[PDB]
């Protein structure tokens, strides 16, 4: 059998762009900005929460037809 | 007038496979009128027989009991004794009789080899089985269709190509004894295909993958110092899986009756192809 | 046209050390990869199973 | 196969081939496929990367191409650590706010 | 036939014009890397400024050594002209060695290496010695090679002089750290004439020449002369950004702020030293005795700004495209 | 017209830059076989292949603004545009030949699956009529193609060596009885002798 | 790795021979995209 | 020939393979519901 395992990068994808190295910083800036936005939203939603349980938290239920939900004691 | 036959063909295929597994190695006695006492003095050859030209014939082993004290001790001698004395309808290729032409390559009792320079088990108890090369289409008896082998051989351009004119035309392309011994043990191939019919990569991909023998010939024409199309040949053999399919099993060097080492040649070819791929990038810059 | 046939080589070749040595490595790698993929599939399958229901329950 | 089923099968495969050919070679569809193929090629074979073949003498290689990896690592690590610190600060702020509001 | 290696350069353009306007050379082929389309467009739009003759003109892109070798194989005379690009280009040193080697491999009647100082890459350690060693190695690879090291070129076929004229005309500041060594400008026309003589004469037991235009000048004197000729005033070291970043440095910010060609220009101004060596023979030995005097060429008000206009607004970014 | 300036600059840059590469890409495509003519570009190195394929359409279709072009520049752009159109036609031709090759290889693959050792479920002794007709018509088209390439010896030789290989393998897959003489009548003239 | 899996399937399965190098490349691109999506999503 | 940041590429590929395998197989996050019958109890 032939040995083929290796961690080295393939030369097919190792080319540079004409003006220099590949667009690494430009894409990393976008990635960092997107991560900042996403994690900021997640943190804001997560931390500023409380559960308030009282009569005003309950409303009258209804069917998908909009009528009030009541089930008989059949 | 004809109709769909998927179901009938499927049922017949399954049933035939099962029955053949039950009745594998079907054998027919050439001469049933033999007293078991006589068979003590005679050795048994099971010879594969099949005549696709005849629509009523099917493959089968035929059992021949022969006195091994009537002909020399080689597979070809026994085959020809059977043909001439017992049944002259047997078919086999034979030209040289001294292991040079390479036409008589067959599966001599479990190993691909030339039948003319291969002995057989002298013991009278164990039977000897002679069958054609394994993965080659069978034309008749021990004759296979080696046409594809030759067609592949043609694709390597096995002729000296030179890009530089000879300086004087009254001399011979100079080549020192070292550049000649570089070919020793590499130009003796007789194109018997015994090795290539034993290469599993050649079993699986007969067409896309050239055999060990053809690749060894390409290596012979590459390492030759007189030719100047080294890189061109390397690139040509580097396409798809013409060479990459080799898995270095090494059976090719084990079966070669001539003692050659196609495995080493293929290994060197792989190294040269890798270097060619790398330095197509490294050099041109 | 009667299609031609052949005798598969591996059915009629005496077992050799080269076949064993090479196919051993190939089977080692095949077993490794198959084991990994099958473990992944097994975890997926078992996690896909439903929860136990009561006795003689409809819906 | 039966020649009637042969007619049906030939017609069906001809219809499939014609449908595929029309859909691929129609003007707008052809343009869409042609542009999307190149977009996919750009994405797959020219994605952002940190390792690349250096074919230029040290005098002819920019500094950006010698410290791009370090800049990327700095950006990513700083983003992660700053997000962690922001999470801790938000935890403290929320705790203090809801504590001072009641209990 | 002629192959002009790295001819897109302004000095290369001048030499190409000189060779094209002198008949002969049934086919002239210009080979260059052409990094960005701006340079190719510049060369092509120069190609309009040529009186049409029998000579045919063609362009070749030196993407890899295969192209260079193929072009050389189809040539009888070769004229190498350093380069004009810094960063993301093969080299100014390996290129000449490869040219010499390939030329020797496929027999070439004549190989002339023009090496203007203004084009050498002065952003590397021991730039002048690096260039000298590159020339020596190239000569070793091709003993019959002819050498012609020019010393600052003016006229509309120059790199540094044209750059300075554009800067002064637009009022751009100039980071100026002059070196003490004197300068001797040479009109590119005289360089083209010398190249013609080298290509035609043959024999030529003397294989080292230098293009040196009599009158000597200090760097400050040259800038003063150019400013007088263009009709503006020099703005030396007038940009605080330059003072802070010091384009003489090669840090990340310096490279990513200023134009690379401007960096090399100021580094050349700072690291300039006379090219003439005891082994060179002046162009007077090639018969070119009527050299164009630099001072008389750039008389006051003898240069018009409109010959150096550039795109200013976002249209300028079309160059980066 | 700033947008016009940018459009024309983009077109000029891309088209002229690729025109200097079309020779190399076309030569590489010729070098490989017809099974996957773009094999080298997919596996080893994409030497501006996808770029040529994409920008050929733009060269053909997108308009030009000569007032934004010089004289020599406009001549060069027209030359490059013609080169890209030539590449378009060349790619179309190679694609057609490659698809015909794959037709023949499909026929051969059906035969091989028929004679495969693992095929314990679909083993057929006698070739059926449909595949015979397919073989006959495919060989007829192949012979017509070989005839049509009489003015291009290199192309004719490549078409033979590549496509006719599977025709030869199909020839070897079956016995010489039944309708075999009629099916391979055209193949037996010259091609059969070549593949021996 | 992916290359090796495709090579094994091509060399052992006769039916898989039907696929071109182009189709194999399309599968390669889709698999890479799915792997990137998997890596990204698991952390979300 | 030289490859910029080759070691970084090797380690990035190794990390990608490790993370993908970890999430696909969940090798580290086993299930212990099968061991509960074979475990002692407290309280
Ligand atoms: C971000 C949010 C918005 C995203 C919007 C995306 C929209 C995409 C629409 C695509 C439409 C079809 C396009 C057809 C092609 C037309 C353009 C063209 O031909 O190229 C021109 C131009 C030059 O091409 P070329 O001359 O042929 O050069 C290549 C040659 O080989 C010659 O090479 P060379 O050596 O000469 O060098 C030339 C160099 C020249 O290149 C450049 O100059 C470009 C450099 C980068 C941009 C620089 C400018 C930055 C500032 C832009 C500011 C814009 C402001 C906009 C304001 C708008 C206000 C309204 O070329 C390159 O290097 C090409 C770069 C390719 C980058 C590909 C990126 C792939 C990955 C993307 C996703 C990454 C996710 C990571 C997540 C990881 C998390 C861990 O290239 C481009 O325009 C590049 C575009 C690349 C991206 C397109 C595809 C994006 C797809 C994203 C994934 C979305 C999936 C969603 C699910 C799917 C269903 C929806
Ligand atoms: C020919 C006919 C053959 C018929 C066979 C029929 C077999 C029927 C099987 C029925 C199902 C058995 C399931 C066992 C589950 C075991 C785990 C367990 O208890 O989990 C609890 C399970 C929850 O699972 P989980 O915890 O979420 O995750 C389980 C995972 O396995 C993860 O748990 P873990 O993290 O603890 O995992 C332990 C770790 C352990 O891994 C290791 O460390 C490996 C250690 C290996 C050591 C081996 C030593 C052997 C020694 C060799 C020596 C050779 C010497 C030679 C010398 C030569 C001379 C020198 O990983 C593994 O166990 C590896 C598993 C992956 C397998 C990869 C290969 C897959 C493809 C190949 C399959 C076999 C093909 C054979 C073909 C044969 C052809 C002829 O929940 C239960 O309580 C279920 C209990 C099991 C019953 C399930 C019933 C389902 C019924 C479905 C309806 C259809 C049924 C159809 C039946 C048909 C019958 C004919
Ligand atoms: C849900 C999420 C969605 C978003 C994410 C998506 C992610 C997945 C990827 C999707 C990929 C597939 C996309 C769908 C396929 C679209 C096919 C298509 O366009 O069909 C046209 C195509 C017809 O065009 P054709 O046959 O190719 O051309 C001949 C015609 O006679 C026409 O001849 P003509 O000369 O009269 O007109 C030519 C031109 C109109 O000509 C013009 O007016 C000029 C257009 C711009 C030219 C390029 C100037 C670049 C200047 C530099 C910019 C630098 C920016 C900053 C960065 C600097 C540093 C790098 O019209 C086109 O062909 C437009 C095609 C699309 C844009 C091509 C330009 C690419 C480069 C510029 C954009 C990318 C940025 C690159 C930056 C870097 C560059 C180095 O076929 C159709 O008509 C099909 C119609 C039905 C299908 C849907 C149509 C959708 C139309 C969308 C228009 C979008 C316009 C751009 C918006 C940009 C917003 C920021
Ligand atoms: C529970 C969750 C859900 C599970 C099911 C999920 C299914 C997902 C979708 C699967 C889609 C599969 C089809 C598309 C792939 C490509 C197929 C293809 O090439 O098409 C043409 C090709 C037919 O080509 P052809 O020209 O007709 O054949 C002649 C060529 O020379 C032939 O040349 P060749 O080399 O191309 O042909 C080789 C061919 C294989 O085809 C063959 O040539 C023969 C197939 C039958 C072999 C049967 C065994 C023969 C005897 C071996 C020894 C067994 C000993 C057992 C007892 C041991 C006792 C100790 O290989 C394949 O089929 C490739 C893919 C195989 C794996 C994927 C399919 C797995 C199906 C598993 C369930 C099957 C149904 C239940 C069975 C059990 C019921 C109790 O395949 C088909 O059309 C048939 C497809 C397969 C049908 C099922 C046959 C049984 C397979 C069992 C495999 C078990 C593996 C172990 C793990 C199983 C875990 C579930
Ligand atoms: C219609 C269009 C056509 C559709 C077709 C169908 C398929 C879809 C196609 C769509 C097109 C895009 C497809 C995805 C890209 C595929 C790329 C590919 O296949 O490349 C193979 C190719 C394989 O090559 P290879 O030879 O095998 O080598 C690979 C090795 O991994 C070698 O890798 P490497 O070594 O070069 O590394 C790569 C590099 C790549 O990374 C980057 O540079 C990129 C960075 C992230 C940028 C993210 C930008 C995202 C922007 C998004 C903006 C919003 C978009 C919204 C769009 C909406 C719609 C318009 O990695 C890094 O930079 C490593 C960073 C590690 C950071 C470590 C942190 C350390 C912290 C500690 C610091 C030190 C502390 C010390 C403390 C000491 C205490 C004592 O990959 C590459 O070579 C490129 C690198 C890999 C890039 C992967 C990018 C994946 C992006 C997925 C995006 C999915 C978006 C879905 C959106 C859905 C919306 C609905
Ligand atoms: C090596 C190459 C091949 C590799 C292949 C890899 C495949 C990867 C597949 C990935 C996707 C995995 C999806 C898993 C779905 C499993 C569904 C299933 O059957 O689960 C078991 C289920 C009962 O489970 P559950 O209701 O949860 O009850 C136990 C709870 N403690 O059971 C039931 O409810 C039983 C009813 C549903 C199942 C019906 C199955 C019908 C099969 C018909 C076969 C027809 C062909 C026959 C061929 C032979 C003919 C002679
Ligand atoms: C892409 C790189 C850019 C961008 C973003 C800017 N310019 Fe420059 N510029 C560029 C090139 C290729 C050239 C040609 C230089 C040469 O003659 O070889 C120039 C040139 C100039 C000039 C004239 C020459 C000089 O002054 O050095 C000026 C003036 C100039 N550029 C200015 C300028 C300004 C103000 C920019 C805004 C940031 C700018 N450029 C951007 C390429 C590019
Ligand atoms: S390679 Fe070996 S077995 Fe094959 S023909 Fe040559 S000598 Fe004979
Ligand atoms: S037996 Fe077979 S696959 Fe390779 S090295 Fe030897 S050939
Ligand atoms: S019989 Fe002569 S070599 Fe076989
Ligand atoms: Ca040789």
């Amino acid at each position: 059998a032939r040995l083929w395992w290796t961690l080295d990068p393939s030369k097919y994808y190792l080319k540079q762009i004409s003006s220099g190295g590949r667009n690494e910083i430009l894409f990393t800036v976008l990635g960092v900005t997107a991560a900042y936005w996403y994690f900021g939203n997640k943190r804001c939603e997560h931390y500023w929460r409380r559960q308030i349980d009282n009569c005003q938290s309950w409303s009258r239920a209804q069917n998908i037809n909009g009528n009030n939900l009541t089930v008989k004691q059949y | 007038a004809e109709s769909n036959d998927a179901t009938s063909i499927c049922l017949e295929s399954i049933s035939g496979t099962i029955k053949g597994l039950q009745k594998a190695n079907y054998v027919v006695e050439h001469n049933p009128n033999l007293t078991s006492e006589e068979k003590k003095h005679l050795k048994q050859f099971l010879v594969y027989r099949y005549n696709p030209a005849d629509p009523h014939d099917q493959p089968k082993y035929v059992s021949y009991w022969c006195d091994i004290k009537k002909f020399p001790p080689m597979f070809l001698d026994a085959i020809l004794y059977i043909k001439n004395e017992l049944d002259p309808t047997l078919s086999i290729r034979r030209s040289c009789r001294e292991g040079i032409c390479g036409s008589c390559a067959v599966n001599c009792d479990g190993l691909h080899t030339l039948a003319c320079i291969s002995g057989f088990n002298r013991d009278l108890s164990k039977p000897t089985i002679i069958t054609p090369l394994g993965h080659m289409f069978i034309l008749k008896d021990l004759v296979v269709d080696m046409t594809n082998f030759y067609a592949q051989y043609k694709m390597i351009e096995p002729y000296l190509k030179r890009k530089t004119p000879k300086p004087d035309a009254n001399k011979e392309y100079p080549q020192s004894p070292e550049q000649r011994a570089l070919l020793d043990g590499l130009y003796e191939c007789v194109l018997c295909a015994a090795c290539s019919t034993s290469c599993p990569s050649y079993w699986w991909h007969p067409d896309r993958y050239l055999g060990p023998a053809i690749l060894q010939q390409a290596y012979r024409w590459i390492v030759d110092s007189r030719d100047e199309y080294t890189q061109e040949r390397i690139e040509r053999i580097a396409e798809d899986v013409r060479l990459d399919d080799c898995q270095q099993i090494g059976m090719c060097s084990f079966t070669c009756p001539k003692g050659l080492n196609p495995q080493l040649s293929l290994k060197n070819l792989m190294d040269m192809v890798k270097d060619f791929r790398q330095k197509r990038i490294e050099q041109e810059v | 046209m009667r299609t031609k046939l052949y005798n598969a080589a591996y059915f009629l070749l005496n077992n050799n050390e080269s076949f064993g040595h090479s196919f051993g490595i190939r089977l080692k790698i095949v077993g490794l990869n198959t084991w990994i993929v099958g473990y992944a599939v097994s975890r997926y399958y078992f996690s896909s199973l439903r929860v136990k229901a009561a006795q003689d329950e409809r819906f | 196969m039966n020649h009637s089923c042969q007619k049906v099968f030939e017609g069906f495969v001809s219809a499939l081939y014609d449908t595929s050919y029309f859909f691929r070679n129609f003007g707008p569809f052809k343009a869409t496929i042609h542009y999307a193929t190149y977009a996919n090629y750009l994405a797959q074979n020219w994605a952002p990367r940190v390792s690349y073949i250096e074919t230029s003498t040290p005098a002819y290689t920019l500094a950006k191409n010698k410290y791009a990896v370090y800049i990327v690592y700095g950006l990513i690590g700083g983003a992660l650590i700053h997000n962690y610190m922001l999470d801790n600060k938000a935890a403290q702020k929320s705790q203090q706010y809801y504590l001072k509001h009641r209990d | 036939s002629l192959l002009v290696v790295s001819g897109a350069n302004k000095v290369g353009q001048g030499i190409i014009r000189g060779l094209h306007s002198s008949g002969k050379y049934e086919k002239i082929v210009v080979a260059d890397v052409f990094p960005k389309y701006y340079y190719l467009e510049r060369y092509l739009r120069f190609k309009d400024t040529l009186t049409q003759n029998k000579t045919k003109l063609e362009e070749v892109k030196l993407t890899d050594k295969t192209d260079l070798e193929s072009a050389i194989k189809k040539a009888s005379h070769v004229v190498y002209v350093t380069h004009d690009y810094y960063y993301n280009v093969p080299s100014k040193l390996n290129l000449i060695k490869h040219t010499a080697t390939l030329s020797r491999s496929a027999g070439v009647k004549r190989l002339v290496n023009v090496t203007p100082v203004e084009n050498d890459h002065y952003g590397e350690s021991q730039a002048v010695l690096a260039a000298t060693q590159s020339e020596n190695e190239a000569r070793v690879a091709f003993p019959g090679l002819v050498e012609l090291k020019t010393d600052l070129t003016f006229g509309q076929d120059s790199t540094v002089v044209s750059e300075l004229l554009t800067r002064l005309a637009y009022g751009k500041s100039i980071y100026f750290k002059p070196s003490a060594h004197r300068i001797s400008p040479v009109h590119t026309l005289n360089v083209a004439e010398a190249t013609q003589r080298i290509l035609e004469n043959n024999s030529l037991q003397n294989l080292r020449y230098v293009a040196r235009g009599t009158e000597s000048f200090d760097w400050n004197t040259i800038i003063s002369t150019l400013a007088a000729a263009i009709g503006k005033n020099a703005n030396l070291n007038q940009n605080p950004l330059e003072n802070i970043i010091s384009p003489l440095s090669d840090n990340i910010v310096s490279q990513t702020v200023h134009h690379h060609h401007y960096l090399n220009l100021t580094r050349f101004i700072n690291q300039y030293q006379e090219p003439k060596q005891t082994e060179h023979h002046e162009l007077t030995n090639l018969g070119v005795n009527n050299l164009v005097k630099f001072s008389e060429f750039y008389k006051p008000n003898s240069v018009s700004t409109q010959d150096y206009q550039i795109k200013t607004g976002l249209s300028h970014w079309a160059h980066c495209l | 017209s700033l947008v016009s300036l940018f459009k024309n600059t983009f077109l000029k840059s891309r088209v002229i830059g690729l025109s200097f590469q079309a020779q190399r890409v076309m030569a590489q495509m010729a070098k490989t076989d017809f099974e996957n003519p773009d094999e080298h570009f997919l596996l080893n190195d994409a030497m501006k292949y996808n770029e040529l394929v994409f920008y050929g359409r733009l060269a053909e279709n997108w308009s030009i603004n000569p007032e934004l072009f010089g004289k020599a520049e406009l001549a060069k752009y027209n030359e490059a545009k013609q080169t890209l159109i030539d590449f378009n036609q060349y790619h179309a031709l190679v694609q057609n030949l490659h698809e015909f090759y794959w037709e023949l290889k499909t026929i051969y693959l059906e035969l091989s699956r028929g004679v495969a050792t693992s095929n314990f479920h679909n083993k057929r002794e006698v070739t059926h009529s449909i595949i015979e007709s397919d073989i006959k018509n495919s060989i007829h088209k192949y012979i017509q193609l070989i005839d049509d390439l009489k003015d291009y010896p290199e192309w004719q030789h490549k078409v033979r060596e590549e496509i006719g290989y599977y025709a030869h393998m199909i020839y070897t897959s079956v016995n010489h009885d039944g309708n075999f003489p009629e099916i391979f009548k055209e193949f037996n003239k010259v091609d059969s002798l070549y593949y021996f | 790795m992916f290359k090796e899996l495709i090579h094994i399937f091509r060399t052992y399965y006769i039916t898989f021979r039907y696929l071109k190098k182009s189709n194999i490349n399309f599968l390669k691109n889709l698999s890479y995209t799915l792997i990137a999506y998997y890596l990204i999503i698991n952390f979300q | 020939l030289p490859i910029r940041n080759i070691q970084f590429a090797r380690y990035h590929y190794l990390a990608a393979v490790t993370v993908f395998t970890y999430f696909a197989t969940r090798c580290c996050l086993l299930d212990y519901k099968k061991y509960y019958p074979l475990a002692s109890v407290k309280k």
